[PDB]
């Protein structure tokens, strides 16, 4: 010199990333999902479809984890190490 | 009722209009034991060929994919009565596409029930138990001294239907499920079909130790089937009823059209002396005036006993079967690399299901029968 | 109290009397009061899928009172 909205967690955002789902070594991979957390532990998963209707449709998830999550992190072959004050928990999109 | 005055609360309880002229509902929407909120904004006059739709995040998420279709029924639908009913019975199919988001189990009978019923059971029977408590595999021995496995796929209702019950033997089992019934009961019912099996296992044991079992290789339980070998490079084949396992089994022989003659005329002659008192083996070596091989593996270990053609023993499953009706040669062949083979040669003329023709190796006359 | 082993989690040792020889640290006893227990499966079977289930019911509880709180409104 616009600014658009996708979701809207209802709870606030802690941690955003991306991840490599059905990984069927190189630094930049090019990652077929969308990652979101929530605090009280909504998450967010994304993904193309192009399943039965012939075109490509969004294909949202949204999960309901325990605790408050206090923060996360993607591992290689769509894994998400995430933390609650009681456990470290482990995620599995593959 | 047929005017939406009444049916329109009839079939959206949960819509409250918020204005005085019926232009602004609110409330929420009713499926599948689940409510979802929705303001739903009517111009002035009652058209739905103009109207907003808003919603919960929620629902915005169980209506992607189907944006088109809710935006064309607002502009063909007469009134908002019939609007409501399409989506809702469109709420119904969404969900039940995605049935993978349901099955959470009832705090009150499902946990503290299922560990009640196990400990009536006993704790050396459960070898299996998933964190969403949804699979169990259960354990039983014979008489014998086997074990014999059970899985359960248990629903948010365990006790109300039935659980997905999958098991090794090879007959269907029939379990008799009510909702008085449980797991003792249907345990109870595996250790019947068992116990009324247990000759039939008994049966497949006794060969699987004394005989060299050939094309089953580490069998399941539910294989009524058995390729044995006895000399070399020459088999029988053998399905077994489950119910009449002693009773004489459907059988055949492969190997060399020379040496397989005298097995099946010998066999005709003494199948009157087959006697279901006996075992399978005990049977079969008295019948054909034999005794087995117990895996002759050490001493033929690289004898080159593959097609012969592609060289392999296992092609996706296959195993060399079709010989040579010859002595210098006895090469064994696949089916499917000698008829590839055969189906090319000038020489080579097809009957029904037959193709003549001649020996790679040898150049005799060899006939495979698809 | 503290992690000896290396798995995260603590765990408490316990120093018994001097009597037994003048030599620091002899006679120990390292426990966690669960699983991990040193010194000088029907039963392991069934407490994560129930502890799973806790937390299933947990949050289910939790969705309902959020559930409530939007009727209420
Ligand atoms: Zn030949
Ligand atoms: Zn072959």
């Amino acid at each position: 010199t616009l600014v658009k909205i996708l979701h809207h967690l209802e709870e606030p955002v802690i941690f955003i990333g991306a991840l490599k789902t059905e990984p069927q070594p190189d630094e930049d991979v090019h990652c077929d999902c969308l990652v979101a957390f929530g605090h009280h532990g909504r998450m967010l998963a994304i993904k193309a479809s192009w399943d039965e209707s012939g075109k490509l449709v969004p294909e949202l998830r949204e999960y309901c984890l325990p605790g408050p999550v206090l923060c996360a992190a993607c591992g290689g072959g769509g894994r998400v190490y995430h933390s609650t004050p009681s456990d470290l928990c482990v995620v599995d999109l593959s | 009722m047929a005017v939406t005055e009444a049916s329109l609360l009839r079939q959206c309880p949960l819509l409250l209009p918020q204005n005085r002229s019926k232009t602004v509902y609110e409330g929420f929407i009713s499926a599948q034991g689940r409510d979802f909120h929705l303001r739903i904004v009517l111009p002035e006059d009652l058209q739905l060929k103009n109207a907003r739709l808003l919603c919960s995040w929620q629902l915005r998420t169980i209506l992607s994919g189907y944006h088109r279709i809710v935006q064309q029924r607002m502009q063909h639908s007469p009134d908002l009565m019939s609007f409501m009913m399409e989506l809702k019975m469109l709420l119904e199919v969404a969900l039940k596409n995605r049935q993978e988001l349901y099955a959470l189990p009832p705090p009150p009978q499902f946990y503290s029930s299922l560990i009640e019923e196990i400990g009536t059971l006993g704790w050396d029977k459960l070898v299996y138990a998933d964190t969403c408590f949804s699979t169990i595999k259960l354990k039983a021995e014979d008489a014998s001294g086997r074990e014999h496995l059970i899985t359960l796929k248990l629903k948010a209702k365990y006790p109300a239907e039935s659980p997905d019950y999958f098991v090794d033997f090879p007959v269907p089992f029939c379990a008799s499920w009510t909702p008085q019934s449980s797991l003792i009961s249907i345990y109870s019912q595996f250790l019947a079909a068992i116990e009324s099996l247990k000759a039939f296992w008994d049966v497949m044991d006794e060969i699987d130790e004394k005989t060299w079992v050939l094309e089953p290789e580490k069998p399941p339980r539910s294989a009524t089937a058995r390729r044995i070998a006895l000399g070399n490079n020459v088999s029988i084949n053998i399905e077994v009823d489950p119910r009449h396992p002693t009773m004489l089994p459907e059988c055949f022989f492969l190997g060399a059209d020379h040496v397989v003659k005298p097995l099946g005329i010998k066999l005709s002659r003494n199948i009157h002396l087959w006697d279901p008192e006996n075992s399978v083996l005990q049977n079969l070596k008295d019948v054909l005036e034999i005794d087995f091989p117990a895996r002759a593996i050490l001493e033929k270990s690289d004898f080159t006993m593959d097609c012969g053609i592609c060289y392999a023993y296992q092609l996706d499953g296959t195993i060399p079967d079709q010989v040579c009706d010859n002595s210098q040669c006895g090469q064994p062949f696949h089916q499917i690399c000698l008829y590839e083979w055969l189906r090319g040669l000038l020489t080579s003329r097809q009957s029904f299901n037959i193709i003549f023709g001649e020996c790679p190796y040898c150049s005799k006359p060899i006939t495979l029968k698809m | 109290i503290d992690d000896f082993i290396g798995s995260g989690t603590e765990q408490v040792l316990l120093l018994f009397k001097d009597s037994l020889n003048s030599d620091c640290l002899t006679s120990f006893k390292i426990t966690d009061l669960g699983k991990i227990n040193y010194s000088s499966e029907n039963r392991y079977l069934v407490v994560p899928p129930l502890e799973t289930g806790l937390k299933v019911c947990f949050s289910s509880f939790r969705e309902l009172r959020q559930h409530l709180l939007l009727k209420e409104k």
